[PDB]
């Protein structure tokens, strides 16, 4: 009967397990930002974990999918594309992204995607989820972590998702750094390389185009020293 | 203690040191009241501890020695932090 | 259904088409069938005077948009039969190149039925364009591209090593040596968007493959276990110079990519040198 | 902290638990340092952050605490070396390495780390204010070797960015610091800082910079200087505006003291402020000081204080003498253009504000002249007369320079052809402001007189927008007038009625419409967006990117206007719709531009009339979801004006009949309804038809014809006459006065040749 202002006021009737499991499945299918707040007021309103309900729903995402070759680099057989489940796995990210308070799972899950595509193979949908998500994120986690006064059961999630973090903003500096470089060497070496002159016109663009050249090659040797220092 | 729980320049901070001069008074006025006559104690529902408390954590939060706020008052019934 | 039709047509256009034509699209998607309606078919044959035929005019137009509204919404082997029906090669090796396209990315093993899908269109397209006339120049010469394109790609999927080599070689169209990359950015600039798109599935089997026949080489002994220095040599400078006009090429060219296809390019450049 | 029963309670519960190991007593080291920052302790709160960070030197949390106190506390080293140390360990933040920078430059410091993390923060973040800063205060560290370097930067910052308030005051400031005033003033003076001489604060610090300037130069008559004086005067004309805008009388105090300043300053260098363009500027200034005045006046008599109804005289004396004076039209010496075209822009603007007001505040003409000759006549009317020319100024009278010099009021009239031209100059610049549409069309509105919405909009758009009926295909490049018109005076009319439910408590004596800056947006944001989008797509002022959608979004909101395959609207702003239609339309005598006026009825209509079926049973109002306007005067549920609704209903389907070839039908649904509009439109098609008869031959038929529809013209005339004495709904309905229709009733008649008074008589209207 659809009707999503009566399904959280009648769900807390049942058992919490069976509750939170059937509670997954409803918002599996859920679309619209103005239903999402709608639906998040409802069930904040009812007395619901709606964010443990969508962590659930990931984990279970997860174990359906059942990874993309575990966390280890492995090339896939003869010529194929993506894997069918990415797509899953990019458009799960919204409702997850969609309520700011679980930075922590958030990020702990983000790095497993990221190490899903690394070993699958997709490290532009990495360099697209990166550039889409901010930098302090381990910032912002330790932050609620320390404001939540709550230090005495400190585990480690943090200081691994910490190292992840930085390895993974590590290894996609390197790439860049390398594609840039191999960008720059196929474009002109910014050396005065003779291609006909034989006129005062000719003469004044080939200096240009040398200082231009100059100018750009002191500031690719600039930048790419301070990133691979 | 709200406004201390942030970063706090030398503005904020005489204001802060101001307001804890305020309570150290309304502190010392109250326990000015209590020795004049024993019947404080009795009066309010809470016991001169909850008081001497209180004058404790005031004293504890001014500070010991970086008080931009000279007091001007005397520790009485209580020890001297600041 | 035409009875109906001859009234449907006495209203004109109505915010865009026609609710006639609206009609009979539908009626045409639903019911998927025009071998007695619209005309039947040997194998590439055109159209006969159906029974709407036989009273309205401009069938012609009429199975053409009925294709592209087909097409739009996603047919394939029914829309290729109508385009085929109402002869039109443009059209047909246009959707036999769209429906292609995709496939070509992924993998090309019998595991399903869209290679026989892509083979049977393929039959069809090349039986029509050798009975009557084909495509234009540049849509014949994308056809052929193609038709390379994935023989080589299923001779390279079936385990063969040497005779994709052979088919690459004598295709005549991959950078052979400096002075071939000349004409060869020439002739790229003449291509088109699935020309230069499939040209990253066409790079990583060419490395696959030359990165396999590299290990045989090295597993094979330079002495012993057969082939001769001399082989070993000659088969070394013939890869420094596909290796030169592939990376010269790649360098020269007006197009990137991606850092990951690019790092692959150059990994190939340099195993070849 | 806080030290109660419980709270100690719990304190030496917490002591006692974190006792059985040193370990759990330096892992709460954080909290405990937390609960120390709380009751002050730097000292204990920095042992237990450096306990913390000994235990878990992998926290950034701590390290960040620990700078935070040390900045707090004074140690700007510490500090900065926590920061350093927590941005070695992760990227915390990315305005991080800025504050560092920042701070090492305040502390002096150019000697390896500083300059690494300067052009780290360089590399990292783009170009800021911020990132410029840091760079300056390290490059003024190194004396002249760095000040070269400094002024390199500053130049290629503005050559890269020019448009920076920031930037240019820091050029100013590293200019006088370097003794180059010249440079300072050619800096101001540059062309490119026209478009920022706006805020108040660098309005002040162009101002002082020119004073100083002629203080250190006085003695010298030169072009160059006459330039800086006449700008300096422009700006500080801008700052007494911005000043005296509002209501503080020492604001006003303190703005004529600073004109006094400036003038003695003037006097000292440049001889006088009367010669060949110092005259003209003069003049600009006293007509702008007297505008400014009267808007003053009329402002705070609006503002319902204890005088309103004899300030009228005096802002009306001052509006006439400042029509008088020149103004800044033409200058003779063309040379200061970059501040001449923003002066005459403001000198359009405020002489069509003063304008409007007076013409509101007089209802229609300048009727003040009378009383003003009527109570000056004798001594005390002299005095009354020289007390008006000079104003008030006593205790809250704010009018220090409202005082006129020596001169006198002379009786003139604004023009309606000035006002339009000024409203257009005005619109160039404004680029389409729908605030300021809304306050024009709300003073034409006042004044009883059609506005120059076709003006307006070919004036706002240079593209020249045509005029089509456009019923299939939407295009949203192929942009209408007429839904621009309808829309500007659907806004109008919402603004009016909006105005008339303010307007309870108000006096008649009072300026009905508000000037234009307090009346700014009286609506909803949403119409300010849509036609910020529809300018942008016309002038091409968007993204390429993002051009697909707005142009689909466009499409979208025109097909929705129109109401011809999805709706949406309001009966009432429907009802605004069709008479703002109607008020274009009859009001002119043309033939394809009424065609298709009425073809927008028609396709109004047919929309509005299921819409006007839900209001008649006191039932719901059809209100979106979006709120288009305010919704608090926009309710229909009233049956009052639903007979003249419907009759002109009946007239748009009768129109688009005879326009479809059905004239019987038209004529048929024309005489069985009783509207006048009805009647006008047929008598304006008779006599269109009558003229394209007689440009051609007369024969009998053509002639017997002619003289049919003359006499059914005459009829329509006679029942337009007894419907408007009837009753007086026919005086609002009626977009055309009964005057005009009096006299083509006369001039019908006495082309027919009748002259008895059976039927349309001669001096009267009715029977």
């Amino acid at each position: 009967e659809k009707q999503i202002e009566l399904i959280a006021f009648y769900v807390s009737h049942l058992p919490q397990e069976l509750a939170i499991s059937q509670y997954a499945v409803f918002l599996e299918n859920i679309t619209d930002p103005d239903q999402r707040q709608r639906c998040l007021e409802l069930a904040k309103e009812a007395g619901l974990d709606v964010a443990s309900i969508t962590k659930t729903v990931v984990e279970n995402t997860r174990k359906k999918d059942a990874g993309e070759f575990a966390h280890h680099d492995f090339a896939p057989a003869l010529d194929s594309g993506t894997s069918e489940e990415d797509r899953a796995k990019i458009d799960v990210i919204d409702w997850l992204v969609f309520d700011p308070a679980q930075r922590a799972e958030a990020l702990k899950q983000s790095n497993a995607i990221m190490r899903k595509f690394l070993a699958s193979k997709k490290h532009e949908a990495a360099k697209e989820v990166f550039a889409k998500i901010p930098q302090d994120s381990i910032a912002e986690i330790y932050s609620q972590w320390e404001e939540q006064a709550m230090d005495s059961a400190l585990p480690a999630e943090d200081d691994n998702a910490i190292r992840e973090h930085l390895c993974i903003r590590a290894y996609l500096e390197s790439h860049e750094a390398f594609n840039e470089w191999f960008k720059h060497i196929n474009s002109p070496p910014q050396k005065p390389t003779l291609v006909g002159q034989a006129s005062f016109t000719e003469k004044v663009a080939h200096e240009h185009k040398e200082k231009k050249y100059e100018m750009d090659f002191g500031i690719w040797k600039g930048h790419l020293d301070a990133l691979t220092s | 203690e709200e406004i201390e729980n942030d970063c706090l320049p030398a503005e904020e901070q005489e204001e802060f040191q101001e307001c804890l001069l305020k309570c150290k008074g309304f502190l010392k006025m109250i326990c000015d009241e209590y020795s004049a006559y024993p019947s404080i104690a009795t009066s309010l529902p809470v016991p001169v501890e909850t008081v001497f408390e209180m004058l404790d954590s005031v004293k504890q939060s001014l500070g010991e020695a970086m008080d931009d706020h000279s007091p001007a008052f005397m520790e009485n019934h209580s020890v001297l932090t600041t | 259904a035409l009875q109906y039709f001859y009234f449907l047509r006495n209203e004109k256009d109505n915010q865009g088409e026609s609710m006639f034509l609206r009609c009979v699209s539908e009626l045409v998607i639903e019911s998927r069938e025009f071998d007695m309606l619209l005309g039947k078919l040997e194998k590439d044959g055109s159209r006969k005077p159906g029974a709407i035929d036989k009273f309205t005019r401009d069938t012609k137009t009429i199975i053409n948009k009925v294709a592209s509204v087909a097409e739009n919404k996603g047919l394939f082997e029914e829309a290729a039969k109508l385009y085929d029906l109402a002869k039109n090669p443009d059209k047909v090796l246009e959707l036999t190149n769209k429906l292609l396209s995709p496939v070509v990315s992924q993998i090309s093993a019998p595991q399903s039925n869209r290679e026989r899908l892509k083979n049977m269109a393929l039959a069809i397209a090349e039986r029509y364009k050798s009975q009557g006339v084909s495509a234009e120049k540049s849509i014949n010469s994308t056809f052929y591209l193609l038709l390379d394109l994935i023989t080589f790609f299923d001779e390279y999927h079936a385990g063969h090593i040497d005779l994709s080599f052979d088919v690459i070689e004598r295709l005549k169209l991959v950078p052979l040596s400096q002075d071939s990359v000349e004409e060869r950015v020439a002739a790229f600039r003449n291509f088109s968007d699935e020309i230069r798109h499939n040209l990253s599935e066409i790079l990583l089997a060419t490395m696959n493959i030359l990165f396999t026949q590299y290990k045989r080489l090295k597993g094979s002994g330079p002495t012993t276990l057969g082939r001769p220095q001399r082989v070993q040599e000659d088969k070394d400078s013939v890869l420094r110079s596909q290796a030169r006009a592939l990376i010269t090429f790649a360098g020269m060219i007006p197009y990137r990519m991606s850092g990951d296809t690019n790092a692959r390019l150059v990994q190939m450049e340099v195993l070849m040198n | 902290m806080r030290r109660s029963k419980a709270e100690i309670q719990r304190y030496v519960e917490n002591a006692q638990n974190s006792a059985s190991s040193p370990r759990e007593k330096s892992m709460k080291g954080f909290l405990f340092a937390r609960l120390y920052y709380e009751a002050k302790e730097y000292e204990l709160a920095k042992r237990s952050v450096s306990s913390y960070i000994s235990v878990q030197e992998r926290d950034p949390k701590a390290h960040r605490f620990l700078g935070q106190l040390f900045e707090i506390e004074g140690n700007v080293e510490k500090a900065v070396g926590c920061y350093k140390r927590s941005l070695e360990l992760n990227p915390t933040q990315k305005d991080l390495t800025l504050r560092i920078a920042e701070l090492i430059c305040t502390l002096n410091i150019k000697d390896g780390r500083a300059e690494y993390w300067v052009e780290r923060a360089s590399k990292l973040f783009p170009g800021s204010p911020e990132i410029y800063r840091l760079k300056e205060q390290l490059l003024s560290s190194q004396g002249e070797a760095g000040w070269n370097q400094l002024f390199d930067l500053i130049q290629a910052e503005l050559f890269a960015r020019p448009n920076d308030v920031y930037v240019n005051l820091k050029l100013v400031d590293l200019f006088l610091s370097n003794q180059r005033l010249e440079e300072a003033v050619l800096h101001c003076l540059k062309p490119e800082r026209r478009a920022l001489r706006t805020d108040i604060e660098w309005c002040s610090c162009v101002v002082r910079v020119f004073k100083e300037y002629l203080a250190s130069k006085q003695g010298q008559k030169n072009t160059n200087m006459r330039m800086i004086t006449k700008e300096l005067l422009l700006a500080q004309c801008d700052v007494v505006f911005l000043t005296l805008s509002k209501k503080d009388v020492q604001k006003s105090k303190e703005a004529l003291e600073r004109f006094d300043q400036a003038l003695l300053s003037v006097k000292q260098s440049v001889s006088g402020t009367d010669a060949s363009d110092l005259s003209v500027t003069f003049y600009e200034m006293r007509g702008h000081y007297y505008m400014h005045a009267g808007t003053l006046l009329l402002k705070m008599a609006q503002s319902c204080e204890v005088q309103w109804k004899a300030l009228i005289e005096p802002a009306a004396l001052c509006y006439l003498l400042a029509y008088q004076v020149p103004k800044p039209k033409s200058k003779p010496v063309k040379g200061d253009d970059n501040g001449q075209g923003f002066l005459e822009e403001l000198a359009f603007d405020r002489q069509s504000k003063s304008g409007h007001l007076l013409l509101t505040l007089s209802h229609g003409k300048q009727n003040f002249i009378s009383e003003i000759i009527e109570t000056f006549a004798n001594q005390c009317g002299q005095s009354i007369l020289l007390k008006f020319l000079f104003e008030d100024n006593l205790s809250m009278q704010d009018s220090f320079m409202g005082s006129d010099d020596i001169s006198y009021v002379e009786n003139r009239v604004p023009d309606l052809s000035e006002l339009s031209q000024h409203d257009n100059g005005s619109l160039r610049i404004h680029n389409g402001d729908l605030q300021h549409l809304t306050w024009l069309g709300l003073q034409w509105h006042f004044l009883s007189t059609l506005p120059p919405l076709r003006k307006w909009l070919k004036q706002i758009f240079p593209r020249v927008p045509q005029e089509t009926s456009r019923l299939e295909s939407n295009i949203p490049e192929s942009i209408c007038l007429l839904d621009l018109e309808v829309f500007l005076l659907a806004v109008v009319q919402t603004s009016y009625l909006q105005l008339q439910d303010n307007n309870t408590t108000a006096d008649p004596n009072r300026p009905r419409c508000l000037p234009l800056p307090i009346c700014k947006q009286l609506f909803t944001d949403r119409q300010r967006s849509w036609w910020d989008a529809v300018y942008s797509l016309i002038t091409k002022k968007a993204l390429p990117g993002t051009s697909a959608k707005l142009r689909s979004v466009i499409q979208h909101d025109l097909t929705t206007l129109r109401a011809q395959e999805k709706h949406g609207l309001q009966p009432a702003v429907l009802v605004n719709w069709a008479r703002g239609l109607h008020k274009t339309g009859y009001s002119l005598n043309s033939f394809y531009d009424q065609k298709e006026y009425m073809g927008r009825c028609v396709h109004y209509w047919k929309k509005l009339l299921p819409l006007l079926d839900l209001v008649k049973q006191k039932k719901s109002i059809p209100e979106p979801v979006d709120p288009l306007f305010k919704h608090f005067h926009n309710k229909d549920i009233k049956v009052s004006e639903v007979k003249d609704l419907e009759d002109e209903a009946c007239i748009a389907f009768a129109t688009l009949d005879l326009v479809d070839g059905k004239t019987e039908d038209a004529i048929i649904a024309f005489e069985s309804v009783k509207n006048v509009v009805a009647y006008w439109n047929l008598a304006l098609i008779y006599q269109r038809k009558a003229e394209e008869i007689e440009n051609d031959c007369l024969p009998a038929e053509e002639q017997e014809e002619f003289q049919e529809c003359l006499l059914k013209c005459k009829g329509f005339l006679k029942m337009i006459c007894d419907e408007y004495s009837a009753y007086p709904s026919i005086a609002t309905s009626l977009p055309v006065p009964v005057e005009t229709v009096f006299e083509m009733l006369d001039s019908v008649k006495q082309s027919l040749g009748e002259a008895m008074d059976d039927h349309s008589p001669a001096f009267m209207e009715n029977h």
